[PDB]
């Protein structure tokens, strides 16, 4: 596909993402986010939620 | 007369992990691990060569499949599973080193 | 939190306050009123932004293939590669999970500080004109109209022009 | 950073306080008494516990044998492995020794934070009936019997009931 | 900046204070004065120093050669040796930029605390004989001469020996 631009390729396609970590292919090549075993690591962008 | 000052909150928040606790609700979170794949080679603006039935080493020797890839020039080279480097049966000594040389050869 | 005002003495948050993160809610003669404090809310948002600008849009390094998915490489070298890669994955998986816990612990306490900084600043404006119950409130001991309330918010409260009046009701 | 509590204006700890981590020690007409505060002591314990639960006994990846202790492998492939293994071992030690300190630093400021949270809680409880000694004490300006100190502890203290007597003894 | 008091209620630093890091600046009828506080200043320096002894001057293992600049090695083993080295350089670079960012963040908050701790010590020294200005100042409600200002600094201030005037003037 010449409609999208990506720099991280693996045998199943491209990874276009600004995230530091990926979880798609440990053998991905190019300029890739680095592979983690974890499926999801949520970064807090707010305060403790103390509702009523 | 009173004046009181406090912070906001929401009904349905997002649980996160900290140094000291599992699942602590917060106002917002965003993901750090990418999972959304694109099932295509994204090649916008990249000189691409899809070797197809041509094997990457077949560009050096030129078996009949590789007649169209004898002098290619690229930025992104793609090998496919059906690529065979040979017609008359045989194999390259130190094949992968030579493949690794050609993949970054341009 | 670490400064105990996100869970310590502010009992709960205000789901109605969508103006900002931190804010004022007063009560006086004219009635109720709720407003948010920009200088504080933006101080924490500008800080989370720093973290995000640090974790996102990193320009990672370029790496090449050493394996082969179609024609498997020699065994002894294929294991040194499989082994090495599996080891680095440990490091990054550890580095990723630890970094988030470090950051999430920091952000959650960071927000506290902004609450306590606001609280302990407003209290100084009301030097001896008011007393704090301990729920995140300030019992004002003089007539504070809706203009006097807004006086507190933009830090124009002249403690002197209410003091003698306030000190009187304070002791009787 | 630190808070003023642990090493600071609280000079020493109470080797006699085995009931918990934090606690009260009043003095009044009917004698002396010492009792631990549950909410703060447990609050710290529920935190250090959360740290161990992250380190102790977690799935660790299965690693295999690339090397050989009986029949040494080729010197060239063997020097690469010895080098990769040593490069990782530095990583795993930088990470560990840093992690322990980063936690130790946090844990030590953590318990410190919990004491200040206890202290400044009680301050608000006795609005104007007491002044802070500065050594971690509150000079109480009314008469506080045993069921008074107990009311200070379990957060039943009604400061409006003692205020008039208190505000008199102070100013004079 | 978790405690205020550096970008917080304290307006700005004093460029003239070259004695220590934190200090007192008093104003009374006998004139003007400015001096340092050894306890707070040295308790931050001692900490900042402890960080330096943790990163500076640390030995590492001996690493020998597996490459060759002159007589290049076989390619297949070369791209592996390179791929590994380039992978460890990522790890140590990430560990470096993160360690320093976390280190500075703790350093700056470390100085907030020691400022704020000094401000809170004084506040409970003079108990009810002074009020919180809000800019880091204490309006003393009793005449405190240069010998009395010195009492606040070296922690010999007895608030009872002035507690009487104090309250009479706050009302
Ligand atoms: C909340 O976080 C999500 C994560 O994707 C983001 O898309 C959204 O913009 C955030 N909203 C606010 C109000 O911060
Ligand atoms: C190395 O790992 C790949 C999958 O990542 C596997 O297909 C291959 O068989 C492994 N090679 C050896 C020698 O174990
Ligand atoms: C690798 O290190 C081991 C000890 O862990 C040693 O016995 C062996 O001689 C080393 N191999 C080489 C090639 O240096
Ligand atoms: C490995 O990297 C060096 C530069 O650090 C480069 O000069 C060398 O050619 C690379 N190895 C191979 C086999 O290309």
């Amino acid at each position: 596909d010449a409609n999208c631009e990506g720099d991280c390729y693996h045998s199943g396609g491209t990874i276009i993402s600004n995230l530091p970590f990926q979880n798609i292919d440990s053998r991905a090549v190019g300029k890739c986010p680095r592979y983690v075993k974890q499926r999801s690591l949520l970064l807090a962008t707010g305060m403790k939620n103390v509702p009523e | 007369d009173k004046i009181c000052l406090g912070h906001h909150a929401v009904s349905n928040g997002t649980k996160v992990n900290t140094l000291t606790e599992r699942g602590v609700e917060v106002v917002n979170a965003t993901e750090t691990v990418e999972r959304t794949n694109i099932p295509r080679i994204c090649s916008k603006g990249k000189r691409t060569v899809d070797l197809g039935q041509c094997g990457l080493l077949g560009t050096i020797t030129g078996p009949p499949q590789c007649d169209q890839f004898l002098e290619f020039s690229a930025d992104l080279i793609i090998e496919r599973r059906e690529g065979s480097d040979v017609c008359y049966p045989g194999k390259f000594v130190n094949e992968e080193a030579l493949r690794q040389i050609l993949r970054e050869s341009g | 939190g670490l400064f105990g005002a996100i869970a310590g003495f502010i009992e709960n948050g205000w789901e109605g306050l969508i103006d900002g993160w931190y804010g004022f809610r007063h009560q006086n003669a004219q009635g109720e009123g709720t407003a948010a404090d920009y200088k504080s809310t933006q101080s924490a948002i500008d800080q989370i932004t720093g973290k995000l600008n640090r974790l996102i849009e990193k320009t990672n390094q370029q790496f090449e293939l050493i394996d082969n998915e179609f024609n498997e490489v020699e065994k002894q070298i294929g294991n040194v590669i499989n082994w090495t890669r599996d080891s680095i994955t440990e490091v990054w998986s550890y580095n990723a999970e630890l970094l988030v816990a470090m950051e999430n612990q920091h952000t959650i306490d960071l927000a506290d500080s902004e609450m306590d900084k606001l609280y302990e600043r407003v209290k100084r404006q009301l030097r001896e004109n008011a007393e704090e119950d301990g729920t995140g409130c300030f019992e004002i001991f003089h007539k504070c109209d809706d203009d006097c309330m807004a006086s507190i918010r933009n830090n124009t409260y002249d403690h002197s022009k209410y003091r003698e009046e306030a000190m009187q009701n304070r002791i009787q």
